[PDB]
RNA sequence: CGAUGUUGGAUCAGGACACCCAAAUGGUGCAACCGCUAUUAAAGGUUCGUUUGUUCAACGAUUAAAGUCCUACGUGAUCUGAG
């Protein structure tokens, strides 16, 4: 069994016409920051505990635990959203990965989900967002290849925050059969765009870019 | 304000544009050389290059096979795509297609026309614009300058 | 809105004889070195392109008559040969179209 | 005599085009390398700083925008201005230019010889430098003049300073009045017929005309604008890049004219800065790769915690 | 963001915020120069057919980074002099409200959970 | 009267000062805070709602203030048609 290579989503530059020098310098700065702060491996759906310097709290630090709804941003501005239900009140905090105020990021349960963005947990039942604030970390071994949690989620009655049944979201983590009807699916399918899957000109190929990124990463680690 | 837009609007929408592009691509794959409007051929050139790349990707690749199945409307050209076009484009990287502007159409619309062609096909060569020979006055002067540069180097 | 007064011929001439409305002369016209006909510098020659397109049309007619169906796309390479010519050692294993016309001067053997 | 149009590649052969390209590239490299030592050939005399002195500026390139953090915890956003190849082209005397200050002409990034006019190419040939894209004029005092041909670097500015940034803003073309002037539109659906975005009344009945200051649809964006008092947080000397606070007018990868702030609150901060310009060959000691401000959270930091 | 005619939820244990009514408590007026209210802004409510003053604790609009984003427009009821009418707040409250402790001392005293 | 198309509202407002706010002062039956008057100044502002077609008007909450007018009771070849 070989070993697989994982690059953080924030290292990938966007599709724009930005000069590569800005990306080079931003990567240098964020690698320097990673030298001090150990940013671990985590995906959308993983459970994280983040310690942030709070000047007004009783202790100088504050801990927040929650499941990662989404990760977005490129380079030094990368952010991830943590969601948790605290005494029946759902709370979402958008942390910035390379903010100096973060003391520690701890993956208490490294897992994947059926979707790359669990934004529907707002409209899902509260039991799918409630997590123990003091759960002990669950260690994982490499040969588990970060197992995907094939969990289907029940939903609150309509309306939702977004139209999750629409094809533009491509969501496989919702039990639509218990919340919508065949007629509603038939209406929702009118917004499908089959040609986008085969446009083959909207695809962003970053093989060489990722190779250069990891070469720079290895050079920094060796230096 | 259309800053940073790479696709031009054609047909009756995005789906109509895709269908026009796939018809043009099927014609190009079948005939190895087609002529059309300059804008449509310019749009089709990139899709032709990417289709040749997908053909080089392999016959047994399911993603490439499905993309070829979608884009080639005539199903007898997929074996041609995977067994003629891709074998003859192996050492190359991106020089698969040649696009040249031809004189406007004869009828009253006077549209700007281009001709697109896969390289190395079984058709008479186009009247390609050839550069001047070294025997010209300016080229000979440049050659003499190059010779003196080499001698001083 | 309707015009308040008739526009005079002086104003009409000043409007529709302005250099913006006049036809501009083209300075990118040259003679084709092959046939001597006129062509633009950035555009292929009309005479030569008509020759190539017509020859391609004849070749395509022959190779379509060689095939009895519309969906009979050859799965091998293709070679066009003219009268008085035989396939070489490299052209074997391909499909061959034979033309009764002699090989044109512009069509290189390759 | 019906002369035809021509370009530089029209008459060249398939073998002379690479030769011409490499010849021009080598000439440009030699010309750029010849000017790397401006202080040892014949520099102009350097005058002491004065309370009413004005410095020359630079012409940088707007690379992009990056987040930055301050030791107090706040987060700002900075713009990257890269000084690619900034040179002094010509000098104009004060009495011959304005009668109050002298004019120094500064040129930005290099461009191709084959797409410039004869006069511009001749001027750059006499000067001894490859042609530049953007050329600007800076009003300086007579004691801050610099010999033409002198290069300029991003170390001309220092971490902790305020600058003025002039550039052509992002042009949005012929825009409607609602986007050009922020006019409120008509209601959407309560019966309005084809008036949802029209300007409405444009003048008064008695005037029987519209005033010259009337706000009407037209061009929007492609005009020169200046941002005043942008703070400099960081200087990357290796890549010659300035980290200027806030936003910068103009699209990314555009030529930007940067100079010292002219606001009255930042009039006399030229004292601590290098007055004539920065000369890397004079100090005989290399500057640090990154020069930071006193409040910038550097990438290598103890992960600041509050006490 | 809480503006005029916005329905809010009273978090502190109060008779007005607990006794059921046929009309939800709506925002009458926001005390900023803008009509929009953020965390820590005093606003006016129509609870049980009467006018009352409240403080915005949390809203559903995203704000700056590392700021909690709640699932409801939470408000805590206040008096004319600025003191809360309730005794205890159970729902979590943003920790940024402790910065301006000079005027929210009694409001933060009854708060139990901070996020 | 071989047509100068109307109230109110929407959009955009130009102007006057007989100044509502903001600014500099005089007198007070001006101790201070609130006020009452008068002088000078028009670059900039002068809110959101319930009822009413409403201009007005009453009421609710605020604001530094929610000014008076002229402009075909500004503006329907820009809009509405509630009267
Ligand atoms: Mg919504
Ligand atoms: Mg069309
Ligand atoms: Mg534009
Ligand atoms: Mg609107
Ligand atoms: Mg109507
Ligand atoms: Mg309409
Ligand atoms: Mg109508
Ligand atoms: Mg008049
Ligand atoms: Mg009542
Ligand atoms: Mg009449
Ligand atoms: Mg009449
Ligand atoms: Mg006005
Ligand atoms: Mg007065
Ligand atoms: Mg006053
Ligand atoms: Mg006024
Ligand atoms: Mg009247
Ligand atoms: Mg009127
Ligand atoms: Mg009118
Ligand atoms: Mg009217
Ligand atoms: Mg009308
Ligand atoms: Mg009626
Ligand atoms: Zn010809």
């Amino acid at each position: 069994r070989p070993e697989t290579r994982f690059l953080s989503p924030e290292f990938i530059p966007p599709r724009g016409r930005t000069n590569p020098l800005k990306f080079q310098i931003e990567r240098k700065d964020m690698l320097e920051r990673r030298k001090i702060l150990h940013i671990p491996e985590f995906y959308v759906g993983s459970i994280l505990r983040v310690t942030t310097a709070d000047p007004y709290a009783s202790a100088k630090t504050s801990q927040f635990l929650g499941i990662c709804i989404q990760r977005s941003g490129s380079g030094l501005g990368a952010t991830f959203i943590l969601r948790n239900t605290i005494e029946g009140q759902g709370v979402e905090i958008c942390f910035e990965l390379y903010n100096p105020r973060i003391q520690e990021i701890q993956v208490v349960k490294l897992e994947k989900r059926l979707d790359n963005s669990l934004l529907y947990l707002r409209d899902a039942l509260p039991e799918y967002s409630t997590f123990d604030v003091n759960m002990k970390p669950i260690t994982q071994e490499f040969n588990q290849e970060v197992p995907v949690n094939q969990l289907k989620v029940k939903m609150k009655p309509k309306p939702w925050s977004k139209r999750w049944e629409r094809p533009k979201f491509n969501i496989k983590g919702i039990r639509f059969d218990l919340c919508l009807t065949e007629e509603q699916m038939r209406e929702a399918q009118k917004w499908s765009q089959p040609w986008l899957e085969f446009d083959m000109m909207r695809e962003y190929d970053t093989s060489k870019i990722e190779a250069a990124i990891w070469d720079e990463i290895e050079a920094s680690k060796n230096s | 304000i259309s800053h940073g837009r790479v696709f031009r609007r054609l047909g009756l929408g995005p789906e109509s544009r895709i269908h026009l592009l796939q018809n043009l691509l099927t014609g190009l794959v079948r005939h190895e050389r087609i002529e059309a409007s300059w804008a449509r051929v310019d749009e089709l050139r990139g899709y032709a290059e990417k289709l040749i790349d997908y053909g080089k990707l392999g016959d047994t690749n399911e993603r490439a096979m499905r993309m070829a199945d979608f884009w080639l409307t005539e199903k007898d050209l997929i074996p041609k795509l995977f067994q003629v076009l891709a074998p003859r484009f192996q050492g190359q990287n991106g020089g698969y297609t040649r696009m040249l502007q031809i004189p406007n159409r004869n009828e009253q619309d006077r549209a700007k026309m281009a001709v697109i062609e896969y390289k190395g096909n079984c058709l008479p060569p186009l009247p390609l614009p050839r550069r001047d020979s070294n025997l010209t006055l300016l080229n000979q002067l440049l050659q003499g300058l190059r010779q003196d540069q080499e001698a001083s180097s | 809105a309707a015009p308040k007064n008739r526009r005079s011929i002086e104003v009409n001439r000043c409007r529709r004889r302005n250099p913006q409305k006049l036809i501009k002369v083209k300075n990118n016209i040259d003679v084709c070195p092959e046939c001597g006909h006129l062509k633009q510098k950035h555009i292929l020659c009309g005479y030569c392109y008509e020759k190539v397109r017509k020859e391609t049309a004849e070749i395509r007619r022959q190779m379509g008559k060689q095939e009895g169906g519309p969906f009979r796309a050859p799965t091998t390479e293709t070679v066009v040969l003219y009268s008085g010519e035989t396939p070489s050692e490299q052209d074997q294993g391909k499909r061959i179209i034979e033309r009764e016309r002699k090989r044109p001067s512009w069509f290189t053997q390759n | 005599h019906g002369k035809s149009v021509t370009w530089w590649d029209e008459h060249l052969s398939e073998e002379n085009v690479p030769f011409v390209k490499q010849l021009v590239s080598d000439e440009n490299k030699a010309q750029l390398a010849s000017k790397l030592c401006p202080l040892k050939d014949e520099p102009w005399p350097i005058h002491p700083w004065e309370p009413g002195s004005s410095r020359v500026g630079l012409i940088a390139l707007k690379l992009g925008m990056m987040p930055l953090w301050t030791k107090d915890g706040q987060k700002h956003v900075v713009t990257l201005l890269q000084v690619q190849d900034c040179h002094v082209l010509k000098y104009t005397p004060k009495e011959n230019h304005n009668g109050r200050m002298a004019a120094l002409t500064v040129g930005g990034k290099t461009v191709s010889h084959f797409h410039k006019s004869a006069s511009i190419l001749e001027f750059y040939q006499e000067l001894g430098l490859p042609p530049k894209q953007k050329v600007k004029i800076f009003n300086v005092t007579e004691n801050a003049v610099i010999k033409p041909g002198t290069p300029l670097y991003a170390a001309h500015f220092r971490p902790g300073q305020y600058v003025d940034v002039t550039a052509k803003t992002i042009g949005k073309g012929f825009q409607g009045v609602m986007r050009r002037w922020g006019f409120k539109g008509q209601p959407a659906t309560h019966g309005q017929t084809k008036t949802h975005r029209r300007p409405g009344a444009i003048s008064t009945g008695d005037v029987a005309r519209v005033w010259p200051g009337t706000k009407m649809p037209g061009q929007l964006g492609n005009i020169d604008r200046t941002a005043f008092g942008l703070k400099v947080w960081r200087i990357n000397t290796k890549h010659n890049i300035i980290y200027v606070n806030g936003s910068v007018p103009g699209h990314k990868n555009c030529l930007v004219k940067i100079k010292d702030s002219k606001l009255p609150a930042y009039k006399d901060f030229c004292k601590n800065l290098p007055f004539p310009t920065y000369f890397p060959d004079g100090d005989e000691e290399a500057l640090p790769e990154d020069l930071y401000d006193e409040n910038v959270c550097q990438p290598g930091a103890p992960s600041i915690t509050f006490t | 963001a809480i503006q005029k005619m916005t329905r809010v939820r009273v978090v502190d244990n109060s008779a007005l915020g607990t006794t059921p009514y046929h009309r939800p408590p709506r925002c009458i007026h926001v005390y900023n120069k803008t009509g929009v209210g953020k965390v820590g802004d005093r606003i006016l409510l129509a609870i049980r057919g009467q006018k009352k003053k409240a403080l915005i604790v949390g809203h559903r609009m995203p704000g700056p980074r590392m700021t909690p984003r709640f699932d409801s427009n939470n408000v805590v009821l206040l008096e004319d002099n600025g003191n809360p009418v309730g005794t205890r707040i159970k729902t979590p409250i943003p920790s940024s409200l402790r910065q301006r402790e000079g005027e929210f001392s009694k409001v933060l005293a009854i708060a139990q959970n901070f996020v």
